[PDB]
DNA sequence: TTATTAATTCCATATGGAGACTTGGTTCCGACAATATTCAG
DNA sequence: CTGAATATTGTCGGAACCAAGTCTCCATATGGAATTAATAA
């Protein structure tokens, strides 16, 4: 399907040619630490 | 195992009728005049104090305990209670909290052997609340005497008490007021005062003393490691807190060779191009190596008999393999030479936590016995003329390498990221001059030894502190 | 005129595992005494 | 009008235990070795 290349010469000028934003980005708490005795309210990075 | 034989009689000892092997290991025909709990302490009973909202109080759990009787308490305020120590107010609304009266001993009731036993000295102010699942005793005879002759002495018996059942070893205030204390035991140290009261406070002040200068074996790497190169510890450890990162489609080859574009990756970048903004000395670690052997991991029993093995508790921030090996196996692999520790050789732990995996360390220790170490661990004979290879370890050990492997170990378990020889063939690291390298060696080299004498002078006083103890109570 | 592959074995090795063992002590349900109740002789 | 017994009110006592911290053997490619091999003078 790639065609006999090493794939990485060729992509470096692929996304050289075309280019788009992407976005990347941690959460440290999730807000909802669950242990085998239930859950239990945390801080929420995600969303409010 | 042991093999005891008790009569019918014996059950009769408590009046729970227990008959498990624990209690009874102890149990045996008495002739000294033992004491009991009447004679020197007296439980009291808890009570919820009335705390105050204005002023921040302190809570303390068994875990902020520590072995050797310090407390490590927790400064909680009602006006601040945000959701991470939700849990602690819980437990102080639900009711367990009490505020020890001045000269009480707390015993912990949960896993008595580790020895968890406090004393609230007469002395000294902030009174700090605990958890209920400590014992109140009120010593009537001489408190400081009596916590001795608890710590060091009866151990044992206190741990011959404790109740397991299907689960938690635990103690209940019928069980210390089942206990059967000597009399000679007790009567020599109490007598024996004025003198077993000054001693010990001279020796818990050195103590004390030596403890207040006590640094980590991380803040010394970090410093010296700090102090050359200009870096800002403070807006390093603001620019790690940065959960945005917003990089393009072209700049996802660059360097890579395996296109990766993880969060922890990207972060990566932007560390080692903040932490390289002013030095100008680095070069790709992949031309000074020269081989990345393993190690190899039988099955393994503890305390075994046979060749024994290392483990990853064994690299420390120092820099110097602890050779203290737990693990033995019986084993051959028809290559057993290959994988045996030698002084000199470079170390590099393979697979730990985020912040504990790439950790390196140089043997610098001279034994003659053959030691295999785990195929976790990664060896790099290196070019000794550039390197230095202490000073690699301790670069490693620093925080110059301790955000590069906590962002390039690649891993779907969290728990045991793991480093390849890749990352170490792809790591641009600082190298200075060979002079410049010494110097630092020898700083956190002799800065680390002075600490760690420290650490020594204070074992010994803690071991004479009971060696006293024992020889006024044996004589 | 041979001996270069490039396939087909085969090794010790590098890599990675919706891991997993070790150590310490924590929550929470269920009683339970003591609240209360509770109607009645 | 002297109850003790059921609304319950807050406290012990355990738990087919269980979070916290952090240390592990092993199945599985794998490729560079071997092998067969076809180049071609």
């Amino acid at each position: 399907v790639f065609g006999f290349y090493n794939a990485w010469w060729v992509f470096g000028e692929v996304a050289k040619e075309l280019d788009y934003p992407i976005f990347m980005a941690e959460a440290e708490n999730v807000g909802y630490k669950r242990t085998k005795k239930g859950e239990k309210p945390m801080p929420n990075d995600l969303y409010d | 195992g042991l093999i005891q034989r008790r009569n019918f009689s014996t059950f009769a000892s408590e009046p729970s009728v227990r008959f498990d092997f624990n209690y009874m290991k102890s149990v045996t025909p008495t002739t000294e005049e033992y004491y009991t709990y009447k004679s020197l302490f007296e439980v009291v009973p808890s009570t919820v104090p009335t705390l105050d909202e204005s002023e921040p109080f302190k809570y303390a759990e068994i875990g902020h305990v520590s072995k050797n009787g310090e407390v490590f308490p927790v400064t909680l305020s009602f006006e601040d209670r945000d959701e991470l120590n939700e849990d602690l107010f819980k437990k102080i609304e639900k009711g367990d909290i009490f505020l020890p009266e001045r000269g009480n001993i707390l015993i912990s009731a949960i896993r008595p052997y580790l020895n968890k036993i406090v004393l609230i000295k007469e002395d000294d102010k902030t009174d700090i609340y605990f958890t209920k699942a400590f014992i109140q005793i009120k010593p009537l005879i001489n408190s400081r005497i009596l916590y001795y002759a608890l710590r060091t002495i009866f151990s044992e018996k206190i741990n011959a008490v404790s109740r397991q059942g299907k689960g938690y070893p635990t103690l209940k205030e019928d069980d210390l007021k089942t206990i059967q204390f000597s009399k000679k035991v007790i009567d020599n140290l109490l007598a024996k005062e004025e003198e077993l009261i000054s001693n010990i406070d001279a020796l818990e002040k050195d103590i004390k003393e030596l403890k207040s200068i006590q640094r980590s074996k991380k803040e010394i790497v970090d410093e010296v490691f700090s102090s050359h190169f200009n870096i800002n510890m403070v807006e390093l450890m603001a620019l790690d807190s940065q959960r945005r990162v917003d990089v393009g489609l072209s700049s996802i080859s660059s360097l890579n060779s395996t296109i990766r574009y993880s969060y922890r990756w990207n972060k990566m970048k932007l560390i080692q191009k903040y932490l390289y903004r002013d030095i100008d000395c680095i070069e790709p670690l992949g031309k000074y190596i020269l081989s990345s052997n393993n190690g190899w991991s039988p099955e393994s029993v503890v305390g075994g008999e046979g060749i024994p093995i290392l483990g990853q508790e064994h690299l420390e921030f120092d820099g110097v393999l602890n050779v203290s090996p737990t693990k033995a196996t019986t084993k051959t692999k028809n290559n057993m030479e290959n994988f045996f520790i030698q002084e000199g050789d470079l170390f590099i732990s393979r697979g730990n936590t985020v912040d504990l995996v790439g950790l390196a360390c140089v043997v610098e220790t001279e034994v003659t016995e053959d030691i295999i170490y785990p195929d976790l661990y990664i060896r790099l004979k290196i070019d000794e003329k550039v390197i230095h290879k202490k000073y690699l370890a301790l670069l490693f050990n620093s925080f110059f390498g301790r955000l590069y492997f906590k962002y390039v170990s690649k891993g779907k378990n969290q728990t045991m990221v793991k480093i390849s020889s890749n990352e170490l063939l792809n790591y641009y690291l600082p190298i200075p001059p060979m002079e410049e390298q010494l110097e630092i060696v020898g700083k956190i080299e002799e800065q680390i030894g002075a600490q760690n004498e420290i650490e020594k002078q204070i074992e010994e006083k803690r071991n004479q502190i009971r060696v006293i103890i024992e020889e006024t109570a044996r004589s």
